[PDB]
């Protein structure tokens, strides 16, 4: 059903079922508080968005849940970090809510992860990433991070083919086509490095909303 | 699972 | 910078370390003695590892203190795939050696290894129904390197090798018959199974820190506790 | 720094 649409088919399909951009409601456990309650309340949302996402409805109960197990922090933290662009030096986590380094020191280690998220947007912004091409690579890892614990490798193979042709109407050429797909491709290699890091350190202020501690527990 | 309800 | 698509191709394969055997013992059953197997050639590669990233077009331009950081990020990554490739015509089972091949049953010897086992396993799956060619081993091999420590002037020079090897692993495909779209999509394929290989070296951090503590050479215990 | 030693030798 999804591998009949056409490229522009696809990325309308996912900007119209981008989630919103939530708000928020000093300390270590105030701003820790702050974020995991931004955090329950927008997975909410992510549920709501993988099911708009092409293919994703095609899959079974179990695989649907298994993928969002697995994805949901990297998920979060492409959004988060989509949002700072237009703020160097800064995380967005919400519009009311805009933090730097120093204020990612009130938490144990948060500034480390902090860095990197930092470091990715920068990155993001250096190339500068368009929202066409933000949507196919958050899909990429909804689809991807999961699918070894035929038809998502079809999928993949179709955002894939969107990606490139975003890139065709851009203006590049055949050879700048191949190198920023692959520029993107691999910063998805660290965007699962931050969440495995932001997993541990969330297991550790575990040891939070009922839905937290069942996506948490799934990795543990 | 809250997961499940969600998802339906 | 200036190397041609065969040319990088060749000083790739030419710079490829050998297959170390395992001083494994047939007539020896343990979980400590099959852990001190995993670790002791996994100590004996690094050397060779080592040796191996210093011929990668473009690591030798960078500053020392760039090249351990980059080598204390991806060693296990470049061990695992490094494992993954030599077991490709091995279905089930994992060739750590020529003399030392396991299942994932042998794996359960060791308390959580099963968990890193089967993701290696369904690597190794990937790569043979994909038929992974040594020519693209080596280049995805090699960016690993180069990308796993990059974000974490010399940063572009990085970027600018990284985007030869791109044009490399293209001309390649290229060179095997397959259309522009089959091209984008193949190399697409690759690189996202990177992302998985970077999700087992994390894990595989984890419990190689936690033997740690358990209670490993020297220079393991260096890129541990990096 | 065993990783510094090998890599300058
Ligand atoms: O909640 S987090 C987060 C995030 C939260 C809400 C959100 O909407 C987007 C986000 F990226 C990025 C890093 C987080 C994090 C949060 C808690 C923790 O102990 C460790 C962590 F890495
Ligand atoms: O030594 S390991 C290993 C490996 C060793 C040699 C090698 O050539 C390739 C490898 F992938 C993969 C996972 C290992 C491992 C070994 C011990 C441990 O506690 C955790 C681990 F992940």
């Amino acid at each position: 059903l999804a591998l009949s649409l056409t490229a522009d088919q696809m990325v309308s399909a996912l900007l119209d079922a981008e989630p919103p951009i939530l708000y928020s409601e000093f300390s270590e456990a105030s701003m820790m508080g702050l974020l995991t309650n931004l955090a329950d309340r927008e997975l909410v949302h992510m549920i709501n968005w993988a099911k708009r996402v092409p293919g994703f409805v095609d899959l079974t109960l179990h695989d649907q849940v298994h993928l969002l197990e697995c994805a949901w922090l990297e998920i979060l933290m492409i959004g988060l970090v989509w949002r700072s662009m237009e703020h160097p030096g800064k995380l967005l986590f919400a519009p009311n809510l805009l933090l730097d380094r120093n204020q990612g020191k009130c938490v144990e280690g948060m500034v480390e992860i902090f860095d990197m998220l930092l470091a990715t947007s920068s990155r993001f912004r250096m190339m500068n990433l368009q929202g066409e091409e933000f949507v196919c690579l958050k899909s990429i890892i909804l689809l991807n991070s999961g699918v070894y614990t035929d038809h998502i490798h079809r999928v993949l193979d179709k955002i894939t083919d969107t990606l490139i042709h975003l890139m065709a109407k851009a203006g590049l050429t055949l050879q700048q086509q191949h190198q920023r797909l692959a520029q993107l491709l691999l910063i998805l290699s660290h965007i699962r490095h931050m969440s495995n890091k932001g997993m541990e350190h969330l297991y550790s202020m575990k040891c939070l909303s009922d839905l937290l501690l069942e996506m948490l527990d799934a990795h543990r | 699972k809250i997961l499940h309800r969600l998802l339906q």
